[PDB]
């Protein structure tokens, strides 16, 4: 833990932030290649969803839940991470379609392919996302929402992306 | 004062700690050699099933025979007419072997005892403490 | 070629020498720690308290001396922490000796006894050990300390 | 902004314990603070000619980092008594007088302690509060206000 | 299978025992135990891997090297075919550019498909490698204290074209 | 013939789904069925079981009869997996039969079948084979000289 | 209003964060700082207290009092996986506070704003609601019994 | 013989096998449930927390503030100053009622005998023993 | 009454229970801890081996070169011969230093008890109990 | 120079090989032919040991001599995972070798090689240059204080 | 070269790892006589009253185990040299009986070795075993 394995043909185990640095940390440099700083997952406006199933809290029943990407920022010194800010969606079930909206920021990490968020403040019923990419393709993930916390894990939802 | 709700928890709890099959025999060779331990004296009487060395078997057998006969009374202990009966017929065997009204009340202590360890923190003791006297006192 | 000091050893002692710090604050812990260690000094090899004369020694609690007992648990500490990946440490090191060198009045056989009460002085503060371990590597420390000497 | 603010001033005492980690990723969160700050400064490398300071991945200059958190851990360890402080920090000023250090770089220094702090911590932690401590040092090392 | 038995079976599975397997006849019902009996590695054939991590020190290299001497059949009994291997290593440090190549025989097992290398030295330290038993290109042969059975040092050969 | 191994296992389960509580209201109705069952076929043994009050078939004490048959019954199976301590459990359970008059070996092998007779009714998956088999082997010993 | 259960984990993770040592370094100074901001509201209330010599800020004593609210505030919460042994233990602290005079039922209220107040700015994750909405059942049920 | 070292891993190890939550509570009444058994008037003195049966809860209640003590004692135990106004405040409470100077030396006894299973081989028991002493005294 | 095959018995089940390295030493300081609670006279020969605290290094050295002597004299047990020898030279060990003869018959029956938890319910108590009064009685 | 760690488990592995038994049968034969080895290169060294019958190569006391050499031997490989115990037990077992006369610092140094020369025909996978530097820092230490 | 009375007891315990317990055994044996009978095709008419035609069938696995079974005994005891000369001598009035050249017994040393390094570890001494199986084989033939 605390590390991600790189990419390529023979398995090396690097520290999480040495990725997109700018620096050939490996043996084979696979820190510099496209298939690897490829935004592709968090230009902004991309948006995933999948129908949750909840554990923890509210006791919905499954309804559909999306994530989505409304602004991100990548600082030229230090491009080991992609800051960024979302908006959590799921829908309440009461009588009409609605459905409650949490606000969030986080960052996307290289190394795990995984970006995380969490809410902002001030905001009802706050959560936190963690998706994890770690599938072949960038689309699809396997989700969870969480308490920001303890990282306890509240709702489960694999996600994929129209 | 028992009987009733108070018994009732004696019962569930005796079907956890009690256990099943190898687990039962272990259960009750480690109740025996906590009081024989405390006090050398008791194993005079055993001399008939080699009651020498417990480990031994043929006693391993006796102590089984024992702990199922608390099933008899514990579990019928709800119905309190019936109750009396296998009492009575459980004194009648006790009755030609020497014993001390004073063995019987320290039975009990050592019998919570083990079970104390393995249900932790969770009992009531008022419940059975009080509960297996009225057990214990059909005996004498 | 060096056996001495080998890989599986020192993964040992980063494990032990973690358990102190799993505490949280700790500034507490390594300030009293190191002052029992300089202290302890001194009544062996009475020559050296001389030498602490800028950091004003003659006070054990006072503030001025407080502040150097961290800096030398610390400036052990980060020595253990990057014994893995050789080169780095030789180079660490080398710095702390010539930081050593322009101070005068420094004998090699202080270090000597130094090591012998951290070997017998650490055994009372941790939960488990295994001596030999610890031995080899402090032995790397001090010896190549006082190099420049 | 806060004057250290003195529960605040325990906050980062705390969170500090839980970036600043054991095992060799120290090795490597130091290398993710120089190689930010140079990339905003490129003509800083120059006063680091004594240190082999050219290329960064070199082994003789990875020992003059940890030096340089570990010296830092040093600070943020006692901000509990006002005494000791001032006591260790002042050490650290006749450290620096000895060379020409502008009063912009260590400005930057501290832009890059706080990206790398954000990203090695658990996505929580309060940036005013910590943007006055480590300032708070920074006015340290420098001499004077 | 059980433990030292050997899974033969394609569509219908049959456990055999691993000393049946290119014995000289037909002891799995399918018949797929004899087909394998072609070597693939054959003389003057050279593989070189990458380090993957390394714990066992001698001279801790970024890189090392394997070549075969010759190949050998004993003929009446050929599950096993004996092996002469070269090792070659190519330091460098500080002081010196070392070298090395201690020759070694081990043993290919079409059985379970791994060879093994025999200690070169007396620091007893065998090589293990394993084919996935499809490729023949590369495998992930790593080395063990030969006493201990004890994953140390990992590498990853190829076959030089 | 041979309890063998998997017999066993196979009583172990059947066995746990009619002894499964801690009231007495099954395993005293069950059991009561097969001397209930018993009787139907010899009249005879009735007149034995005298000092129980048998005439009663609803008493205050009858039922403090059949409940140690079952928790001694209950008592042999829990020991299959534990043999050894079997035969001295066995042994003693034999000589407390000798003690007393009219024990006909003839009835053992007669209670053999009242089982046989009265346990596919309260079961649903059931083994006859299995339960026949082992349960000789068991009634075979405690009827070992004659009663 | 229902303490509930999820509720109790967020607490045992961020009085986790808070009590975290075996110094009392960093113990003293956060609740120290809960009175100091409590007597900033209610002055009237820090003519008691005068048993422990509050007047001096920093005594060798006035410590050896908050040290003992700590363990006492943090054997509350160590309670909270395990109810039934709260209430008894909750009663009997209740009780202590009985038995002086000038403890009024207005001031429990006010404390419960006093960590809200500035337990914050300690932690960095933290979440209001819950520490509020589980601290209430804990001293609305001190004050039951008191004036 | 207590000093800046040999107190301070009393503390390290104090942290661990002392545990937390539910944990907690099943560690100290393992504790007392050793005592009781050795010295049977022991539970003359808890009439007033229904001391009658251990396991019964608000004497599971007791024992988690008794330890609670401890915890404010050790955790002090470096800074020696104020260490005394926590054992001025102590003894106090329990001048009231009735002891014997003798049962004080018998818990420590007891009390470093149940960490043995938890901590095997590993503690220094010269530093416990005399160190759980300058607690102790402090009471009487 | 031992002979040929109930001595056997005893061989094999010494391998088990006793276990290797730290879990040897973890088994020696488990036993003496037993005995030491039951009969406290017993710690004032080991004053040599500062047997004043048993967890303590150095008598954690003693306790292994005891059960060690043990391995000696089980391991031979079959070769009815060279048994008497080591037997022997034990016995000389122990004529400088005052010792009861009572507290040999204590030894076994203490040493026996902490083999049966790790052994359960399956050993011959027989076996053991005369078998060890053979190495007992060659000290005397 | 340096046991290091990891020569420790090679040890461990190896000593577990030639002492695995319950029967001493084996341990004998492979101790006897170390000394057996020993006094073919310094025949002084068996002028002493005359007091265990030394002369009798089989003797009913010679053994017990061996035995307990082993097992002495044997004692100390099962500390190695645990130190601190080591140099009790070995300043111990120093200080019964100088309590005698003829024990000279050159034999221990011998004996070094006994084993190396005659340990492996006994095992196959065997390590040499291990065995030989944990075992010195062995020796080594009980000749430090002994002529 | 010499059973060398160390080195007796070497083997000894090898052959305790590769001669294993459950039904490999059966296997194990196999592997001696299909390699056996490859290395001397007209050895097989001296099994006639075996049913030794084919090597699979029932009746000839059990004599391949008496074989081994027989073979334990001799590896297991190189310690009693009286033992051993008592225990032995009786397969001498066994093989005696009809005629086996000097010819095969060498090749079925030949096969032993080869299937015991494949069933084994990876470590073992060839000259080790090479000498003790080699005394055995002095023996059964009756003179050395
Ligand atoms: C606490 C409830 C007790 C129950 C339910 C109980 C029950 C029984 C039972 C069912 C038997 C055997 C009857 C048979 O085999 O047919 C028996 C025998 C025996 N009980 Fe108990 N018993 C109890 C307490 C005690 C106590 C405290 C002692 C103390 C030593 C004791 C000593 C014996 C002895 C020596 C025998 C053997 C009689 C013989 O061999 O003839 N029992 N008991
Ligand atoms: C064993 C590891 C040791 C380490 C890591 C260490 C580290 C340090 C460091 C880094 C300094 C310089 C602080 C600075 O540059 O501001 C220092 C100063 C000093 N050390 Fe050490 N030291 C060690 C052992 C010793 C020993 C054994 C002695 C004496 C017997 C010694 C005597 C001194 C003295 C006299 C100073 C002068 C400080 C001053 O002038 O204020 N050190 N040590
Ligand atoms: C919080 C901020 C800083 C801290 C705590 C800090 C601390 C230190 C420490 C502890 C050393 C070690 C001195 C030694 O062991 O000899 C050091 C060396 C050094 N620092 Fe810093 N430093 C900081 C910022 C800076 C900045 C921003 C620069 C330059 C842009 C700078 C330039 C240097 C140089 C050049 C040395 C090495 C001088 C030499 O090799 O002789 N420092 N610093
Ligand atoms: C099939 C398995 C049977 C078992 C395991 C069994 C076991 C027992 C046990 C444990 C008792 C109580 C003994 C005591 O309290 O010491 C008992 C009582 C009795 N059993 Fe059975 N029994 C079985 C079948 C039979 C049969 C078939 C008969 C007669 C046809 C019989 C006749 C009796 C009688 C008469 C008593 C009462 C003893 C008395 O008068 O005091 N049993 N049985
Ligand atoms: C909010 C949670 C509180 C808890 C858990 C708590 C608990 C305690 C405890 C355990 C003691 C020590 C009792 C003893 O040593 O026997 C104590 C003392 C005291 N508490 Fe509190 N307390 C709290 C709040 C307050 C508040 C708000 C006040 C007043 C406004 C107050 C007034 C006192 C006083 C005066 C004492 C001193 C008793 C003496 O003079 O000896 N407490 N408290
Ligand atoms: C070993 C250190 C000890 C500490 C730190 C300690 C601490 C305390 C504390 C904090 C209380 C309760 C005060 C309150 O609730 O306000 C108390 C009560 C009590 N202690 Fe101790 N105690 C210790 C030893 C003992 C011992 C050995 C006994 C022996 C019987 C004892 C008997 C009691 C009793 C009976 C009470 C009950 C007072 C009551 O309910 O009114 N204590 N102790
Ligand atoms: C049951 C089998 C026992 C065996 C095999 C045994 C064996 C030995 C051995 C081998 C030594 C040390 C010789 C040496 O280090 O060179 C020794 C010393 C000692 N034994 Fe035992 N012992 C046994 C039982 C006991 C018991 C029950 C006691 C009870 C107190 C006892 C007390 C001692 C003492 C005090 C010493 C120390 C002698 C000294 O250091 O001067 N032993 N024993
Ligand atoms: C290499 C490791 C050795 C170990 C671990 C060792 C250990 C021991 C031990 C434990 C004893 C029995 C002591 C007792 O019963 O209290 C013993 C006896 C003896 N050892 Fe060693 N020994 C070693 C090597 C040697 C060597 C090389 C010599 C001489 C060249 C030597 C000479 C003796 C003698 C003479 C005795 C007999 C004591 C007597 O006369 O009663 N040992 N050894
Ligand atoms: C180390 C080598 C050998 C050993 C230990 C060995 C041992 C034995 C044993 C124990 C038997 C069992 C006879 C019985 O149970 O009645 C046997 C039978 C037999 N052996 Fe061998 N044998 C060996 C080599 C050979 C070789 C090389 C041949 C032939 C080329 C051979 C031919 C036979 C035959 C034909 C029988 C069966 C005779 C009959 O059924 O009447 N053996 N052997």
């Amino acid at each position: 833990e605390h590390e991600s394995e790189c990419r390529g043909d023979v398995p090396e185990c690097i520290h999480d932030l040495l990725f997109c640095d700018g620096e050939k940390d490996c043996r084979d440099g696979s820190d510099e290649d496209p298939e690897t700083c490829s935004l592709n997952i968090t230009h902004v406006g991309s948006s995933y969803t999948g129908l949750a199933t909840w554990t923890s809290c509210e006791d919905l029943n499954p309804d559909h839940a999306i994530v989505t990407i409304t602004a991100a920022h990548r600082k030229s010194f230090f491009p080991n991470r992609v800051w960024l800010r979302a908006t959590l969606s799921y829908e309440l079930d009461e009588h009409d379609h609605t459905v409650s909206t949490t606000q969030l920021r986080g960052f996307y990490n290289f190394g795990k392919r995984e970006l995380l968020l969490a809410p902002l403040k001030g905001q009802s019923e706050g959560y936190g996302v963690i998706c994890d990419f770690n599938l072949g393709d960038d689309d699809h993930a396997d989700c969870k929402i969480v308490v920001p916390s303890s990282l306890f894990v509240c709702a489960h939802f694999n996600a994929q992306r129209y | 004062e028992c009987l009733v709700t108070e018994s009732l928890k004696v019962k569930l709890q005796w079907a956890s700690a009690f256990g099943h099959a190898h687990e039962r025999v272990a259960f009750g060779l480690e109740l025996w050699r906590d009081i024989i331990d405390d006090h050398p004296e008791i194993k005079a009487p055993f001399s008939r099933v080699r009651g020498d060395n417990i480990y031994s078997p043929e006693f391993g057998a006796h102590s089984q025979r024992v702990l199922s006969g608390l099933d008899i009374t514990i579990s019928m202990l709800d119905t309190p007419d019936m109750l009396a009966a296998q009492l009575a017929h459980l004194k009648v065997q006790h009755v030609e072997r020497n014993l001390k009204p004073e063995f019987f009340d320290i039975f009990l202590k050592h019998l919570l005892h083990v079970l104390g360890d393995r249900l932790g923190t969770h009992f009531d003791f008022g419940a059975w403490h009080d509960c297996v006297d009225q057990i214990i006192d059909g005996i004498k | 070629h060096e056996h001495c000091c080998s890989e599986e050893d020192h993964r040992i002692v980063q494990k032990q020498w973690d358990i102190l710090w799993r505490d949280t604050e700790s500034s507490k812990i390594k300030i009293g720690f190191g002052r029992l260690l300089l202290t302890k000094l001194a009544k062996d090899i009475p020559e050296v308290n001389d030498l602490f004369k800028r950091v004003d020694i003659e006070h054990a609690e006072g503030p001025k001396f407080s502040a150097h007992a961290l800096r030398i648990l610390n400036g052990l500490d980060l020595a253990i922490n990057l014994l893995d990946d050789p080169p780095a440490l030789d180079a660490a090191l080398d710095h702390l000796a010539h930081q050593h060198e322009v101070r005068e009045g420094v004998q090699k056989a202080h270090f000597k006894k130094f090591g012998e009460i951290l070997a017998t002085g650490l055994p009372q503060v941790l939960d488990d050990y295994d001596a030999l371990a610890w031995k080899s590597c402090l032995k790397g420390i001090l010896t190549k300390i006082s190099s420049r000497l | 902004k806060k004057q250290c603010g003195v529960l605040e001033g325990l906050k980062v005492k705390s969170e500090w314990g839980r970036a600043y980690g054991s095992g060799h990723d120290r090795e490597a969160f130091s290398q993710a603070i120089w190689r930010a700050t140079f990339a905003q400064v490129p003509e800083s490398r120059s006063l680091f000619k004594r240190v082999h300071g050219d290329d960064t991945s070199h082994p003789a200059f990875i020992a003059h980092a940890d030096r340089v958190l570990g010296g830092l851990d040093i600070a943020i360890s006692t901000l509990d008594q006002p005494a000791t402080l001032k006591e260790e920090l002042d050490h650290l000023q006749v450290q620096h007088e000895g060379r020409k250090i502008p009063d912009n770089y260590f400005d930057a220094f501290k832009t890059a302690i706080l990206h790398v702090v954000a990203a090695q911590l658990g996505r929580c932690y309060d940036r005013e509060a910590w943007d006055a401590c480590i300032d708070h040092i920074e006015d340290g090392i420098k001499g004077h206000h | 299978c059980d433990e030292h038995e050997h899974q033969c079976g394609g569509d219908d599975p049959q456990c055999i025992s691993k000393l049946f397997v290119c014995d000289g006849h037909n002891d799995c019902r399918n018949g797929e135990d004899e087909k394998d009996c072609t070597l693939p590695t054959k003389a003057g054939d050279k593989f070189i891997g990458d380090v993957c991590f390394d714990h066992c020190t001698k001279r801790r290299p970024e890189h090392m090297t394997l070549a075969f001497e010759s190949s050998s059949i004993a003929a009446f009994f050929t599950p096993i075919a004996d092996l002469h291997v070269h090792i070659e290593i190519e330091s460098e440090t500080d002081e010196d550019e070392s070298e090395v190549s201690m020759p070694a025989d081990g043993e290919y097992s079409f059985a379970d498909h791994r060879l093994t290398i025999h200690p070169p030295e007396e620091d007893g330290l065998g090589l293990v490698g394993e084919f996935d038993g499809y490729n023949f290109d590369r495998f992930v042969g790593h080395i063990v204290h030969e006493l201990s059975e004890e994953v140390c040092a990992e590498f990853i050969f190829h076959r030089k074209k | 013939d041979c309890c063998s191994y998997e017999d066993r296992r196979e009583i172990r389960h059947i066995w746990d789904d009619v002894w499964s509580s801690s009231f007495t209201d099954r395993r005293v109705a069950i059991v009561r069925a097969v001397f209930d069952d018993l009787f139907k076929h010899y009249p005879t043994s009735k007149a034995l079981f005298e000092r129980v009050k048998i005439d009663e078939p609803e008493s205050g004490e009858f039922k403090s009869h059949l409940v140690r048959v079952a928790n001694g019954l209950k008592l042999l199976i829990n020991l299959l997996d534990d043999t050894l301590v079997l035969q001295s459990h066995l042994g003693h359970l034999a000589d407390q039969h000798i003690q007393r008059k009219g024990v006909t070996k003839e009835y053992f092998r007669g209670i053999g079948e009242a089982f046989a007779r009265v346990l596919p009714q309260v079961l649903s998956c059931f083994n006859v084979d299995a339960w026949n088999r082992c349960f000789h082997r068991l009634v075979a010993r405690i009827a070992k000289d004659l009663p």
